[PDB]
């Protein structure tokens, strides 16, 4: 019983530890900066153990990385669990794909779920315990009692159900954030093998800010273009080097004056990485890092080739990555504004407008703030989740009945109560 | 209770006579709240659901308006803790329901994490939401907060 | 103060053109192209300041043997082994070169990590010079927006 | 002016119907009616 009152600190302490880790992965790396080449090497301009100032840390800082995964499965893997078994049983007792639709070899997220219908605590975390029975009573009767009643369903140790038990951590190792965390352990681990790998926890600045993440939402919604964009970059530069190969080769002298043995780009490979990594990097084009056109007799060739090179890498495709940039700046203002316009035009659920509740003096901030106002109706599910069913009134009933019922006409269409009475 | 400018004084008198007296000048803190108190504030509750739903549903008359400034100290009291929304009752108009919003749920919502969910959800339905599955993605919504409550208030 | 720091050297007198920002209009609105804006600015630079230490990290643990300022070797050749100078080096210079970091250091010659060389270059151009530098002119750009 | 354009297509499907070409506040007074009014009233395909 001290476990769980233990374990209710790694849970309650999840973000604070967090960033934490965070912190002493700054420290670290800011004492890795002093390093030297001599094997390496640390000196010291400061207090007399600053090579076991990092042997501290490093071990503070893999204790702390454990710490914080075993707060995150304590404290947010109920929800992840709660959002596959509401799926799950939401699409039995609705769609029942399981009895009627027997999901395809594509969607490995939903066939693997065929391994927790078969078991014996499948609503744990989701409070709709009758799943079973309700599946039964509605399926049960054409598709044969017994084969859904068959489909559904030292010594503490075998008192625990196994198949569930792997199904949650199958479960938690495809889920996306813990990967990441057990991912950032391991480094901390192979930090302790190799102190340099301890510099790649910088990588949490990423995910783990909120303006960061704002910053760099401004290229990673707009990521499928910049890389298209990337790669026809490289479509462009090739035959560009298609050209350069076959009419051109014979300006390409990288060596001093030609005296020396001299290099030449008359490969195909060799000329293709010499336009990647020297013509688009130049700034200038290619007529920068190249013998130039002296008189000879491909001189007006040599400049048309140059100029269009010139437009059509580093003027126009530099400038629709960086276009592409300030264009996605500009559509996420837009969405946060459209937000805000939702919010003070229209109402949430009775859907209705502005003009006309505020015929009342100061009347629409009462409107979503009395009337509606969104956590009320949390707050009544709340409340209809909790009682028993026998203790329902007539009106909470009514509305359990449709919230089993899932059906949903019972908010507000476009009807709010002042609309109703005059 | 004189210090703390609550109470007149032959109240006062009446809170001192109530209590125990218990075997020297004594009285219990919690065991004369749980017996004047739990009961009282259950009554208290289910006449203001009573109150307020004819003021609510009976307005523009003088003498329920009378009546409830004359009892406005559990009013005040019980408006944290009642709820109101509005339905469409089976009689194909519109009915509003009350019920009693709890305590761990009325300070759990916003702690600082609840309150920007809120507006994480906000943004993705005016984002991609439509005129048909909204409030079908409200109700996801709820659910899952409900269940990230049901946590953290018992951590 | 600085006019009476002025009369004690004639050469404080000059931070009084620090008054066009705190004295103009049309100067205030184009600083406020900026001055609105400016959370995420210093929050892209440190940025840069992270992507180029890790970019440092690589740079010393595999590849400085191709960090010679000096002239040709036979002079007393200076290298970037140590880290600190090493990073210094880097928002120094790669950063400000244009062309990357590839610009300012040795080439890869037919080397064992030649194509591993070109691949740090090629992507140290673009998440440093077209990227992080495109972030903070568009951040400019929807500032006046 | 390219973006723009594809949410000016938005607004004006979610806005308007396309052939009586009314608006949104008439067809919400019953309780979620436009979809209702341009999926099963006039639904351009079944002109076609
Ligand atoms: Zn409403
Ligand atoms: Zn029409």
């Amino acid at each position: 019983a001290y476990q769980q009152k233990l374990l209710n600190y790694f849970a309650r302490n999840f973000y604070n530890m967090r960033m934490l880790a965070l912190f002493v992965a700054f420290a670290i790396n800011f004492i890795l900066l002093f390093y030297k080449v001599s094997v390496h090497y640390v000196l010291e301009e400061s207090s007399g153990y600053m090579e076991p100032t990092l042997r501290i840390l490093a071990i503070l800082h893999t204790v702390i990385s454990f710490f914080c995964i075993i707060g995150y499965y304590c404290l947010k893997v109920p929800l992840v669990i709660f959002k596959r078994e509401k799926e799950v049983a939401r699409k039995l007792e609705f769609d029942g794909l399981y009895i009627t639709e027997q999901p395809s070899e594509d969607d490995i997220k939903g066939q693997w779920d065929r391994l927790v219908i078969n078991t014996q605590s499948f609503p744990n975390n989701y409070w709709d315990k009758f799943v079973k029975r309700k599946v039964m009573d509605k399926y049960g009767e054409f598709y044969g009692r017994d084969r859904i009643s068959e489909l559904l369903g030292s010594a503490v140790l075998n008192s625990i159900d196994v198949k569930y038990q792997m199904w949650k951590l199958g479960v938690v190792f495809t889920d996306n954030s813990f990967l990441y965390l057990a991912w950032y352990m391991t480094m901390s681990v192979l930090g302790h093998y190799n102190n340099f790998f301890f510099a790649a926890h910088l990588l949490d600045i990423a995910m783990g800010f909120k303006t960061l993440r704002t910053i760099l939402s401004s290229v990673t919604h707009n990521g499928k273009q910049l890389v298209l964009t990337v790669g026809l970059l490289a479509v462009v530069v090739y035959l560009y080097t298609v050209v350069a190969f076959n009419f051109f080769r014979k300006f390409y002298n990288k060596s001093e004056d030609g005296d020396t043995p001299d290099m030449k780009c008359d490969d195909m490979l060799t000329c293709y990485m010499f336009h990647m990594y020297v013509g688009v990097r130049a700034g200038g084009g290619i007529g920068d890092e190249i013998e130039d056109p002296a008189g000879d007799e491909y001189e007006i060739y040599r400049i048309i080739f140059d100029i269009t090179f010139f437009f059509f890498v580093i003027v126009i495709l530099l400038a629709i990555i960086q276009g592409l940039i300030i264009d996605a700046f500009g559509e996420l203002r837009d969405q946060q504004e459209q937000v805000k316009e939702d919010m003070e035009t229209k109402c949430f659920i009775c859907g209705i407008g502005n003009d006309y509740f505020d015929t009342v003096p100061h009347g629409f901030e009462t409107h979503t703030l009395q009337e509606h106002n969104l956590a009320n109706y949390l707050f009544f599910l709340m409340y209809l989740i909790n009682k028993d069913e026998t203790e329902h009134t007539g009106q909470e009933s009514y509305v359990w009945k449709m919230y089993q019922e899932r059906c949903w006409e019972f908010f507000p269409a476009g009807d709010c109560f002042r609309k109703q009475y005059e | 209770m004189e210090s703390h400018k609550h109470y007149t004084q032959s109240e006062t008198e009446f809170l001192l006579s109530c209590a125990e007296t218990d075997e020297n000048e004594t009285l219990d803190y919690e065991e004369f709240v749980k017996r004047f108190h739990e009961p009282a504030k259950d009554i208290g509750f289910n006449v203001a659901v009573l109150l307020t739903n004819l003021s609510e549903h009976m307005p523009n008359d003088t003498r329920l308006q009378t009546f409830l400034e004359l009892a406005e100290s559990v009013l005040n009291y019980f408006q944290p803790f009642l709820g109101r929304i509005e339905i469409m009752g089976s009689a194909k108009r519109i009915e509003r329901v009350y019920f009693e919003i709890s305590e761990s749920s009325r300070t759990q919502w916003e702690k600082p994490q609840v309150k920007e969910s809120k507006r994480q959800f906000i943004f993705d339905v005016v984002n991609e939401g439509g005129e048909k599955e909204k409030m079908e993605l409200f109700v996801n919504f709820c659910e899952d907060t409900i269940f990230e409550m049901q946590l953290a208030a018992q951590i």
